[PDB]
C-alpha cells in the first residue's frame, strides 16, 4: 500500500478546515442567487467595524489566531487532546489511526487498519474534489450553472484560453 | 527537535516532577552555560526606563515643565561663564554625566559571592518571581510599540482612534 | 515597466527592426510565391511570426534596447514568474528523478545482490517508483528528515 | 561645520595613558626587559597569558585624560611659555 499513520489529522485538519471550506464560497454556492468571485462578508456587518486597509481584518483577527493554532499543534506533540475525538478516540467509529509511538525503528507491520462501509469519514475529501472542480472553472469560467431539459449535454457555446485575459 | 515535534506546553500534565512524568525544558541548561553581563539584565532595565516614561503627560489642563527644564538643551545655559566652557551642547556637558554615571555601576565591578546564585545549593526582593518575572513584559512592551516610534512617528501616541495599526505593512512591502 | 526597458509597445527597435528583420526573407519575391515547396520562404512562416507579431506582445518582458526580451524575474510585479511561474516546475522536474534514481537503486540493495543489476534495469519505473516523483516534498519531502536521513537505514 | 572632536579626543584620549603608569616601583615594568637577545615565544615557551592589568590604573586613568585637554590641548597653551622672552615671543592663545 502506502506507508504508516503519520498525517491522518493533518490531513483531517484539511478536511475539517474544507466541507465549511467549501461552505465558504458556497454562497457564491447560491442559495438560488449571490456569486461571482467575492468581495464580501457573512451578514452584517455594521461595528465601526471590520475594515480596510490600515486595519487589515486580516492581521487583527489573524495574529491572535496563532495561539490559538499553536496550542493544537504543541497539543498534538505532547498529546494533548480532547477526550478524545481528534488525537483521536472515543467514538464513534471512524478510521482509525491504530498505532503507538515507534516502530521497529519503523516497520513491526504496517497498514491492517482498513474493513468496513461508507461511513462517518468520506465528507472530509469530498470538499476537495469539490474544490478541484471549484477551484478549476472560476478562472476559465467563472459562474457555477446546472440547467436540463433546456440545453444540457448540447452546451452552447465555445471558450477555451488564450483570448485575451 | 525542531517541528512538527515539541514542545510541551501541551501540560503534562504538567508541570511537573512528579506530576504527572514530565521533564520539560530538558532539566536545566544555560545558552551560557556560565553566564552573565546580557542575561537577567533584559529585565531590570525597562521596568525603570518605563515609569521614568510616564511623565509626559496627556495633558487636558496644561503642563510643562519646570523652571529651567533645558531649552531642547541647546543654548540656554549657563548663562555660565567664568569661562565660558562649551556653547554649550555638543561634547561637554555630554562629558560629565557620562563617566559619572560611568563609574557608579563599574565599582560594583568587584563581584563573585555574597551571593553567587544557589550554585551547588544554599545547603533584590530576595525569592521574587512578580517583581523581578515582570523584567520580560516590561521590556517588549516598550520596543512594542517604539518600533512604532521608529516606524511612523506622526503626532502624539493618541493611538487608535482608527484601528490597531495593523496597517499592515505585509511582511512585505510585499508579501 | 522596471530598471528600462520599454513593454515593447512603444515600438520603437525590436516591433521594427523585427518588421525588417523578418521581412526580405519576405522580399524573397526573388522567387516564385503561389503554391511551392519548392519556396514559400515567403507567403507562411510569418504566420508564426507576423501572423504573431502584434501577437507575441503582449506580456511585455520589458523587452528592450535593441528592441529585445531582457527576461527578467527577481521577485518584483506581474514578472515574479517570467522564469518562476516556470522557475518551480524545473525543481520539480528534477530531483524526483532523484527518487526514482534513489528507489532504483535502494532496490540495488535489496532482493540482493547488485550492480549491472543497474544495467539490466529491471524495467525500473512507471508508477510509485517514479509515479511518487508527483508528490514527494511539503506532504512527504522530508522523506529526508528522519529514518531515512538518517541513516538510520541498514 | 565640524567639531573636530571624537576622533581628536580619543587620538589624544589613550596617548596620554602610556606617559600613563609607573614612575617609581623602580623602572617603569616589570623589571624592564625584553630588549635584544631575545628570551620569550617560540625560542621555547609560547603561553599563557591573564589580563588583570586594567583594572589598577582605571580610576586614576579618567581623570587625566578627560580634563588636561581643557588645560593642555584645549587649555590656552598657556602664559607661559613664561619662563619668558617676552616669552616665546609670547604666543597669542594660537589662536
Ligand atoms: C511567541 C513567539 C515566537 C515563538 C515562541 C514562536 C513559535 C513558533 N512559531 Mg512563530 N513567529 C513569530 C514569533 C514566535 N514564534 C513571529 C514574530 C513571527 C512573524 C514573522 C512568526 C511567524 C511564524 C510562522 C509563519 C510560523 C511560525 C511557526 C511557529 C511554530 C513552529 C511550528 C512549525 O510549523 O514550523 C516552523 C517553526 C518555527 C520555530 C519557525 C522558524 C522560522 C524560521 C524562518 C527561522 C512555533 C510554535 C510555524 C507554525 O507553527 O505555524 C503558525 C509557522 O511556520 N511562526
Ligand atoms: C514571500 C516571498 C517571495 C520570496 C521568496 C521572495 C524572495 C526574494 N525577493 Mg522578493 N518580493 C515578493 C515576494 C517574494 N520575494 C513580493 C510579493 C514583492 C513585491 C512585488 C517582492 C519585491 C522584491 C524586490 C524589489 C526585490 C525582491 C528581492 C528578493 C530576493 C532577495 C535575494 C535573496 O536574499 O536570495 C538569495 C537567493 C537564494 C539563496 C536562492 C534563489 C532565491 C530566488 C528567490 C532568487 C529574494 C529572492 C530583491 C532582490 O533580489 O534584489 C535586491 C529585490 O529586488 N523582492
Ligand atoms: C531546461 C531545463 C533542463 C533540461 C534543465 C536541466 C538541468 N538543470 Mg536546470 N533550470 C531550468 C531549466 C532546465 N534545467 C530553469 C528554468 C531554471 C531556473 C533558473 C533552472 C535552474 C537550475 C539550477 C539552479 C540548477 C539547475 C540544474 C540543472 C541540471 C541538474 C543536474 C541534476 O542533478 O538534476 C537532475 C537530477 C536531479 C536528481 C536533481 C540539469 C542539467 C542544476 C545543476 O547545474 O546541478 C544540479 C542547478 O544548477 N537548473
Ligand atoms: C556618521 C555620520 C553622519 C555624518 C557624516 C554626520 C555629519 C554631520 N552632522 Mg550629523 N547626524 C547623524 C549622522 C551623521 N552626521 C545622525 C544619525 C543624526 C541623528 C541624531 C545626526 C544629527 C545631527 C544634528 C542635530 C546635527 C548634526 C550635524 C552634523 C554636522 C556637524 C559636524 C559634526 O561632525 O557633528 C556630527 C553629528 C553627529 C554624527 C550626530 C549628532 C556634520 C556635517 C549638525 C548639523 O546639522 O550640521 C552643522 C547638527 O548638530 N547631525
Ligand atoms: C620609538 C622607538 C624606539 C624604541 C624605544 C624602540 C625600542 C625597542 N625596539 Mg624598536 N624599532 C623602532 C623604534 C624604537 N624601538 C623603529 C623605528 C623600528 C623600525 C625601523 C624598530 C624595529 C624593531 C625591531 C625589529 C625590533 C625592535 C625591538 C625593540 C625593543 C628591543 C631593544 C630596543 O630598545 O630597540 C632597538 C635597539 C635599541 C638600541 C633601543 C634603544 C634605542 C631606541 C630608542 C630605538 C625595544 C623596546 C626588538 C623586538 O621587539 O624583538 C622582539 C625587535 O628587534 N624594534
Ligand atoms: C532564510 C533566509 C534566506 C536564506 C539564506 C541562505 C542562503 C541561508 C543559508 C541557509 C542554510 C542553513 C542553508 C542550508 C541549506 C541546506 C540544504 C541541504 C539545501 C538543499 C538541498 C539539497 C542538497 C537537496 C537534496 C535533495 C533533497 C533534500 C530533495 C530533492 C532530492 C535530493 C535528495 C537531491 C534568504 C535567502 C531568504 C535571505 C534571508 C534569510
Amino acid at each position: 500500500p502506502e506507508n504508516l499513520r503519520w498525517f491522518v489529522q493533518a490531513e483531517l485538519v484539511n478536511g475539517r478546515w474544507a466541507m465549511l471550506g467549501v461552505a465558504g464560497m458556497l454562497l457564491p454556492e447560491v442559495f438560488t442567487s449571490i456569486g461571482i468571485i467575492n468581495v464580501p462578508k457573512w451578514y452584517a456587518a455594521g461595528k465601526e467595524e471590520y475594515f480596510a486597509s490600515s486595519s487589515t481584518l486580516f492581521v487583527i483577527e489573524f495574529i491572535l489566531s496563532h495561539y490559538v493554532e499553536i496550542r493544537r499543534w504543541q497539543d498534538i506533540k505532547n498529546p494533548g487532546s480532547v477526550n478524545q475525538d481528534p488525537i483521536f478516540k472515543q467514538y464513534s467509529l471512524p478510521a482509525g489511526e491504530v498505532g503507538y509511538p515507534g516502530g521497529i525503528f519503523n516497520p513491526l507491520n504496517f497498514a491492517p487498519t482498513l474493513e468496513a462501509k461508507e461511513k462517518e469519514i468520506a465528507n472530509g475529501r469530498l470538499a476537495m474534489l469539490a474544490f478541484l472542480g471549484f477551484i478549476i472553472q472560476h478562472n476559465v469560467t467563472g459562474k457555477g450553472p446546472f440547467d436540463n431539459l433546456l440545453q444540457h449535454i448540447s452546451d452552447p457555446w465555445h471558450n477555451t484560453i488564450v483570448q485575451t485575459l | 527537535m525542531p517541528g512538527e515535534p515539541r514542545p510541551a506546553y501541551l501540560d503534562g500534565s504538567a508541570p511537573g516532577d512528579f506530576g504527572f512524568d514530565p521533564l520539560g525544558l530538558g532539566e536545566v541548561p544555560a545558552n551560557l552555560e556560565r553566564y552573565k553581563e546580557s542575561e537577567l539584565i533584559h529585565c531590570r532595565w525597562a521596568m525603570l526606563a518605563v515609569p521614568g516614561i510616564l511623565v509626559p503627560e496627556a495633558l487636558g489642563y496644561g503642563n510643562w515643565v519646570k523652571a529651567q527644564e533645558w531649552a531642547a538643551l541647546p543654548g540656554g545655559q549657563a548663562t555660565y561663564l567664568g569661562n565660558p566652557v562649551p556653547w554649550g551642547t555638543l561634547p561637554t556637558i555630554l562629558a560629565i554625566e557620562f563617566l559619572a554615571i560611568a563609574f557608579v555601576e563599574h565599582q560594583r565591578s568587584m563581584e563573585k559571592d555574597p551571593e553567587k546564585k544557589k550554585y551547588p545549593g544554599g545547603a533584590l526582593e530576595e525569592l521574587k518571581v512578580k517583581e523581578i518575572k515582570n523584567g520580560r513584559l516590561a521590556l517588549l512592551a516598550f520596543v512594542g510599540f517604539c518600533v512604532q516610534q521608529s516606524a511612523y512617528p506622526g503626532t502624539g501616541p493618541l493611538e487608535n482612534l482608527a484601528t490597531h495599526l495593523a496597517d499592515p505593512w505585509h511582511n512585505n512591502i510585499g508579501d | 515597466d522596471i530598471a528600462g526597458l520599454t513593454p515593447c509597445k512603444e515600438s520603437k527597435q525590436f516591433a521594427k527592426r523585427e518588421k525588417q528583420a523578418l521581412k526580405k526573407l519576405q522580399a524573397s519575391l526573388k522567387l516564385y510565391a503561389d503554391d511551392s515547396a519548392p519556396a514559400l520562404a515567403i507567403k507562411a512562416t510569418m504566420e508564426k511570426t507576423k501572423k504573431r507579431f502584434d501577437n507575441y506582445g503582449k506580456y511585455g518582458l520589458l523587452c528592450g534596447s535593441d528592441g529585445l526580451p531582457h527576461l527578467i524575474v527577481s521577485g518584483d510585479q506581474r514578472h515574479w514568474g517570467e522564469f518562476i511561474t516556470p522557475g518551480i516546475l524545473f525543481l520539480y522536474i528534477a530531483g524526483w528523478i532523484g527518487w526514482v534514481g534513489r528507489s532504483y537503486l535502494i532496490a540495488i540493495r535489496d532482493e540482493k545482490k547488485p550492480t549491472q543489476k543497474e544495467i539490466i534495469i529491471d524495467v525500473p519505473l512507471a508508477s510509485s517508483l517514479l509515479f511518487r516523483g508527483f508528490s514527494w516534498p511539503v506532504a512527504a519531502y522530508r522523506e529526508l528528515l528522519n529514518g531515512e536521513l538518517v541513516d538510520n537505514n541498514f | 561645520p565640524s567639531l573636530v572632536i571624537s576622533l581628536s579626543t580619543g587620538l589624544s584620549l589613550f596617548l596620554g595613558r602610556f606617559v600613563f603608569f609607573n614612575f617609581q616601583r623602580e623602572n617603569m615594568a616589570k623589571q624592564v626587559p625584553e630588549q635584544n637577545g631575545m628570551s620569550h615565544f617560540e625560542a621555547g615557551d609560547t603561553r599563557a597569558k591573564e589580563y588583570v592589568s586594567l583594572l589598577k590604573s582605571n580610576d586614576p586613568v579618567g581623570f587625566n585624560i578627560v580634563d588636561v585637554l581643557a588645560w593642555g590641548s584645549i587649555g590656552h597653551i598657556v602664559a607661559y611659555y613664561i619662563l619668558a622672552t617676552a616669552s616665546n615671543g609670547y604666543d597669542p592663545s594660537f589662536f
